[PDB]
């Protein structure tokens, strides 16, 4: 069993720069190494095969190299469409093995998030449940903290967070935070507040609503 | 014009067999070397085996021998992959790949992917909830709208808005598993002159259960 | 006889004991005694050609002295002196470098004939 | 043609760009394309001998019908059928054991001829 060991699981870079991904073999495999690209929610696409041969399709931007046990994929000048996972594969002997995932992220400049709070819909409040959502869209970097306030008091239980990966088009990130309460508990308080603190501002972005006024 | 269509996602209880199919790879006189790849959210990609139509040769991995059985129908067709005693470690997306004409390394032609979920309970349809702004404290410019998908099983669900139209300014958030049920969120940003001027509707398609359509109103 | 080799598998009829002195510390298992030789047609030349030259049926070996009963004639021909198999190579793609996966190899053979006859009318 | 091989050194005239698809990751350098083959005289036999038998100049190809102008005659002969090279070995010393340093090896070749003529007297 030939083990494919890729250096880093994640990789940082910026638009236009040059990136090199390394793949180390546990045995000599000559040039029987292939590289693949996989975007989220899609099937992998072949990029390089036979160490340094581009497949029909793949731009000269991508170049493979290496032999024996050290192999490298190089991306000379980048585009937003290159944000995906990159795998190396060995086919010198059975069984065929792949390397660990490698995520390529962009270092593009840092935007402040856009925060929108939404009270529970009238339809969901008829089911006995109440979900308050708070969308944080198009921010960079990834580090961000969301704080839920119910009548000014911080609420810890009942929060569900879902962070999006880096957007393939503008290199931004998104996050959804959902506070799910029972209708009885939702109707016992008035003020609901979603506060987002991010390094792009020294004061948190506050979005709030009142149950009585809305 | 070289794409591979598979069987489709399936929810199976533990201890039952499932059979996956492929298409347009495996013809008479041609020749292909069909491979199958398993994708576990933790182990990455794992090669299953290599089958050759026009010969029916078979090669497997010692890990999957006795777990995966491979068959090939020379007419049409090809390539059937079936798994026997299904456990929790078999919940993965399986791909049918064919390097052009022959060989191992090359997978330039991948299947669409088939998500197999081996677990108990049963397929629960999603609950779609609109996410509209609050009163009149927003106005111009541009408005964010959302649809909340809660309490469904299994992954995935397909969330679209204006019937495929308008693909910019949308955000699909990854699902979160809580109480053995999934929860998805989706947001879209449109100019204030668009909503509520013209209707905005979100469509949630769940292949193992039911499609839903919900329009957003003030 | 070009080359000699033996067949793999069990010998259905083993060598008689009277014909071999058993060994050998090692060995002990009698090797495969099923021998076959590869043939070879050797040189082909124009001087050895039987065709492209006329033949006149002056006298027949049998009693039928060239009478085509039923108004039909069977002419059998075997010619291995023109057995060259042409190799065709078609490109599926053209990679930047040379890659065997870009080409398909095919086998093709051709045969060209021209049958010429001269008959004599006969009455019975 | 006995054997085939290529020459070492730089190719003065390279293969045209149109005639070779360049590779190959490795390779990349076109091998030496200067081929030359070793000859071989094949079998020598007594039936193939031209000599040791008389030849009578019945008719000449040219206008000079065997007239030896200047009272001289040029006879050219090439005979490779008796080209055996004898190997001579002379001992410099005789050690207790066999040692190559004790012997010198020499190459020697010999040629034996016997020219026989019969002339006819002529007046002008």
């Amino acid at each position: 069993d030939i083990v494919m060991t890729q250096s880093q699981k994640f990789m940082s870079t910026s638009v236009g720069d040059r990136v090199s991904i390394t793949c180390k073999a546990s045995q000599n495999v000559g040039t029987a190494v292939a590289w693949y690209q996989q975007k989220p929610g899609q099937s992998p696409k072949l990029m390089i095969y036979f160490a340094s041969n581009r497949y029909t399709g793949v731009p000269d931007r991508f170049t493979g190299s290496g032999s024996g046990t050290d192999f490298t994929l190089t991306i000379s000048n980048m585009q937003s469409e290159d944000l995906a996972d990159y795998f190396c594969q060995q086919y010198s002997s059975y069984p065929l093995t792949f390397g660990a995932g490698t995520k390529l992220e962009l270092k593009r400049a840092d935007a402040a998030p856009t925060v929108s709070i939404f009270p529970p819909s009238s339809e969901q409040l008829t089911s006995g449940g109440a979900s308050v959502v708070c969308f944080l869209n198009n921010f960079y970097p990834k580090d961000i903290n969301v704080k839920w306030k119910i009548d000014g008091s911080e609420r810890q239980n009942g929060v569900l967070n879902s962070a999006t990966d880096q957007d393939s088009k503008d290199s931004t990130y998104s996050m959804s935070s959902t506070l799910t309460l029972t209708k009885d508990e939702y109707e016992r308080h008035n003020s609901y507040t979603c506060e987002a603190t991010h390094k792009t501002s020294t004061s948190p972005i506050v979005k709030s609503f009142n149950r009585n006024e809305c | 014009e070289v794409q591979l269509q598979q069987s489709g996602a399936e929810v199976v209880r533990s201890g039952a067999s499932v059979k996956l199919s492929c298409t347009a790879s495996g013809f008479n006189i041609k020749d292909y070397a069909i491979h199958w790849v398993k994708q576990r959210p933790e182990k990455g990609l794992e090669w299953i085996g290599a089958i050759d139509p026009e010969y029916g040769d078979t090669e497997y991995v010692p890990k999957f021998q006795g777990k995966a059985t491979m068959t090939a129908d020379t007419s049409s067709n090809t390539a059937y992959l079936q798994l026997s005693s299904l456990t929790s470690e078999d919940t993965a997306v399986y791909y049918c790949n064919a390097g052009h004409d022959y060989d191992r390394g090359r997978f330039p032609y991948w299947g669409q992917g088939t998500l197999v979920t081996v677990s108990a309970a049963k397929t629960t349809p999603p609950s779609v909830y609109p996410l509209a702004p609050g009163s009149a404290a927003q106005t111009n410019s541009m408005v964010t709208l959302g649809c909340l998908v809660k309490g469904y099983f299994p992954e995935p669900v397909t969330v679209t808005w204006n019937s495929g139209s308008l693909s910019s300014g949308v955000h699909t958030f990854p699902a979160v598993l809580q109480s053995d049920l999934y929860t998805l969120s989706s947001s879209v940003t449109v100019p204030s002159s668009t909503w509520p001027s013209e209707t905005v509707t979100c469509n949630v398609a769940h292949p193992a259960s039911s499609t839903k359509v919900d329009k957003k109103i003030v | 006889a070009r080359h000699f080799f033996n067949r793999a598998g069990e010998v259905g009829e083993p060598v008689p004991d009277t014909l071999i002195i058993k060994g050998s510390g090692n060995r002990t298992s009698v090797g495969s005694s099923i021998y076959v030789n590869t043939p070879s047609g050797s040189l082909v030349s124009s001087e050895a050609q039987l065709f492209n030259k006329p033949y006149w049926l002056q006298k027949a070996q049998g009693h039928n002295n060239g009478i085509c009963w039923g108004n039909q004639l069977f002419v059998t021909v075997v010619d291995t002196t023109r057995s060259t198999n042409m190799t065709l190579c078609a490109s599926v793609t053209t990679s930047s470098t040379y890659t065997n996966s870009d080409y398909k190899e095919y086998m093709r053979h051709v045969e060209e004939y021209d049958l010429q006859f001269i008959f004599q009318l006969c009455s019975i």
